[PDB]
């Protein structure tokens, strides 16, 4: 029942004042899921890009994590290709940090940062960490055009 | 009606402490001749705010927790022991979070664990 | 070039792979690292190629597993690799590490004292070896100095150097597993206690308890000595501050329920600490005891076996607390000599004092100590000063900290005062003046009260012809 209580909010809140560069809205085709934007970064790789993602509320939510998904494709250290997020925020605790006092706006804020800065000690393509950590410019160039091939339109 | 009713505060440790004290000490001030409002004022000494609504439009006195008012007839009436937080919560929302965790250990009919928004010591008496 | 060792190992063993060893030579990070980026699990085949390839009967096979060693603990460190390759390859160089001779061993340990120096241990999941090698040292009784004495010297270098203040908890996690005798694990504890003032209070607790499951083995004396020794120091400083409370109040209780769930399993551990927290002589008691030590005992009052013993020194301490005091305020060559170290109700106060965030377990201690004080001292001499004054004091107390104890916590407040008519209705076939005078000033504090415990002063009334008339006036 704190799901639809939850879910009202954010939802509208998501719909009027979202956070810049993101986007949320319930899922057309699937109006129990969210499909979540994300805009590519300035002074990134992942620059002149749009990623999709599929933003599903567990039904214990906001006592459990969202499980979301970038439906993009992505060159990252800490994301593999098929989209998982290696992330504290979306699993709950000791090892994660999920609570009611976060939510769906400050979590796709968590990740459009973290795209941002790359955290390489939770990695989960080891070949894109080493890269970004030795390799920056192969790295950005890989991503860039992962952005205009896959984020693109 | 006029007589005694049986009288409580919900609200922050640290702001029901002192009407519980002065409570105590003027009860004996109370005087079934007069209203009850009228015997309030006295006992309690202080005057009431009129339905202070329009202001505090969307200030979220709400659960926190599912962000809502009106739980099922529950109001929003547990808070935290905390000037930075003061964010109120269910009973229900608060116990089914508390269960989950760790820290939290149980009591009798008490629950100590961690205010969900700034991690600081909150109890629940069921 | 990795599917020229497969077929090496896919046949026979120290063949062609022992010269295969002498054959490449060049250095095994390009054929691990590399080969991790892009697929590790050739690497969780790979090593057992090269560990049945490398086999220890010859020095050449032993000197390219002590470099693959050397390789693969910098490698998994340094290395943001998977969890899920270091579960494997971590897994292997453990199952293979059993059957070495005895100078490559102490050189790998050194390796890793010298990690503990200086080291990015990020993950001491690469000192999860370090339990085993000080096992496979001790089983080889050969002199290499036998193999115990290079352990012993070995684990004082551990101990005698510099702990990486970020996992010291995690080092001491690893003595856990490994038999040790009484010098070993005291030398190890008393340094991981050392380590406590230089920290954050909020991770104690934790290594508090890994503690206490090594004190299991080890010193119990020691490790509760030190947590008391600790917080006694805290608390003073805490006091002279106030002449970091809200979190001071939950790491001395986490800490005392911590001690609880052990003292619960290890029946011995309880009985160290009483021993520890004796009188005895009434000097020990003036530097033994404190405001942590009873919150402490007065949670250990719920154990079952433990409730009695406890309560029993405390009482009879407090005793001494007014006759040594008494004894004392007679005469002015006492006062003197002594220095006044804060007396036992005081403490016991202060207690009741930091009780208020809200360790709920004290306090059927207190309720339960309060009554047997006065229910022990009450007055029925009078229906000396001796025999008198350190019971009416005592019986004073007991009231004293039941009044505070009831305007502290709202939660007892129903069985405090329900404990109380018990004893005031159906006796004054023993006297109960002091109770009714409690009675009074419980009830003059906050008589909201009584409109919740309704019933119970219903069925003392269903006794108010048969009481006596003093009593049922007051
Ligand atoms: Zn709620
Ligand atoms: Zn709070």
């Amino acid at each position: 029942m704190q799901r639809a209580s939850r879910l009202k909010r954010e939802l509208h809140m998501l719909a009027t004042e979202p956070p810049p560069g993101i986007t949320c809205w319930q899922d057309k085709d699937q109006m129990d899921d969210l499909r979540a934007q994300i805009l590519g970064g300035a002074n990134t790789p992942y620059e002149k890009g749009v990623f999709k993602l599929e933003v599903i509320i567990p039904e214990r939510y906001p006592f459990e994590p969202p499980q979301i998904r970038f439906l993009t494709p992505i060159y990252h250290p800490n994301i593999d290709s098929a989209g998982r997020i290696c992330l504290d925020v979306l699993k709950l605790p000791p090892k994660g940090a999920w609570r009611p006092s976060l939510n769906i706006a400050t979590v796709l804020t968590s990740i459009q940062l973290l795209m941002s800065e790359p955290n390489p000690d939770d990695p989960l393509m080891a070949d894109i960490s080493s890269e970004f950590k030795y390799n920056k410019p192969a790295f950005l160039k890989n991503a860039r055009q992962w952005t205009e091939k896959h984020a693109r339109q | 009606p006029t007589m005694l009713p049986e009288c409580f505060f919900l609200g922050a440790d640290h702001v029901v402490k002192p009407l519980g004290i002065k409570l105590s000490r003027n009860i004996h001030l109370w005087d079934p001749e007069n209203s009850v409002l009228q015997n309030l004022k006295d006992v309690l000494e202080i005057d009431f705010p009129a339905r202070a609504i329009l202001e505090k439009s969307d200030f979220t006195m709400d659960c926190g927790i599912c962000y809502a008012y009106q739980l099922d007839g529950t109001i929003p009436d547990q808070v935290c022991d905390n000037s930075q937080c003061g964010q109120p919560f269910h009973q229900i929302c608060l116990y089914e979070w508390l269960r989950g965790l760790l820290t939290s250990r149980q009591s009798f009919n008490i629950i100590f664990g961690e205010c969900p928004y700034c991690s600081k010591p909150i109890t629940l008496k069921m | 070039m990795d599917q020229k060792i497969l077929s090496l190992a896919a046949e026979k063993t120290a063949d062609k792979l022992q010269e295969f060893l002498q054959t490449l030579r060049e250095g095994d990070l390009t054929n691990l690292l590399q080969n991790q980026a892009v697929k590790g699990k050739v690497a969780g085949a790979l090593l057992r190629a090269i560990f049945k390839g490398s086999p220890c009967s010859e020095e050449a096979g032993t000197l390219r597993r002590r470099k693959i060693y050397t390789c693969c603990i910098q490698l998994v460190e340094s290395g943001d690799l998977q969890k899920e390759i270091v579960s494997e390859i971590i897994g292997l160089l453990m199952l293979e590490a059993h059957h070495f001779p005895g100078p490559l061993l102490v050189e790998l340990a050194n390796e890793f004292i010298s990690a503990v120096r200086e080291g990015s241990l990020v993950n001491g999941k690469s000192l999860e070896l370090l339990p085993i090698i000080l096992t496979a040292l001790a089983t080889k009784k050969e002199n290499l100095l036998s193999g115990e004495e290079c352990k012993k010297q070995l684990i004082n270098t551990l101990c005698s150097g510099r702990w990486d203040q970020q996992y010291v908890i995690q080092l001491t996690s690893m003595f856990k597993d490994v038999p040790l005798t009484a010098e070993e694990v005291e030398f190890v504890v008393e340094k991981a206690l050392s380590m406590f003032s230089k920290m954050n209070l909020q991770e104690i607790p934790p290594l508090v308890y890994q503690l206490l499951v090594l004190s299991s083995k080890g010193s119990r004396k020691s490790v509760l000595e030190g947590i008391i020794a600790f917080f006694s120091a805290l608390d003073k400083q805490h006091n002279e501050e106030q002449s970091p409370s809200g979190e001071l109040r939950h790491v001395e209780g986490t800490i005392i329920l911590h001690i609880v769930f052990a003292i619960k399993l290890d029946y011995e551990l309880g009985r160290e600490l009483v021993k520890h927290l004796k009188v005895g002589q009434q000097g020990d008691s003036n530097n033994n005891l404190s405001p942590f030590s009873i919150a402490l005992l007065l949670s250990v009052t719920r154990i079952q076996r433990f409730q009695d013993q406890v309560l029993d020194l405390l009482k009879t301490s407090v005793v001494k607390s007014f006759k040594d005091l008494q004894l004392l305020q007679g005469s002015k060559f006492l006062q003197n000599l002594v220095p006044h170290r804060s007396y036992v109700s005081t403490m016991i106060l202060e207690v009741v004092k930091n009780s208020v965030h809200s360790w709920d377990h004290v306090t059927q201690g207190l309720v339960e100590l309060g009554f047997i004080l006065m229910d022990s001292y009450g007055p029925k001499k009078v229906l000396p000063s001796l025999s008198r004054m350190p019971n009416q004091h005592a019986c004073k107390l007991g009231a004293n900290i039941l009044l505070e104890t009831f305007k502290i916590h709202e939660m007892i407040r129903q069985e405090i005062l329900e404990q109380v008519l018990n004893r005031v209705v159906t006796r004054a076939s023993s006297p109960i003046s002091h109770f009714l005078d409690l009675l009074s000033n419980i009830v003059m504090y906050a008589p909201l009260v009584l409109q919740s415990c309704s019933s119970k002063v219903t069925e003392a009334f269903d006794y108010l012809s048969f009481l006596p008339l003093q009593t049922v006036q007051r």
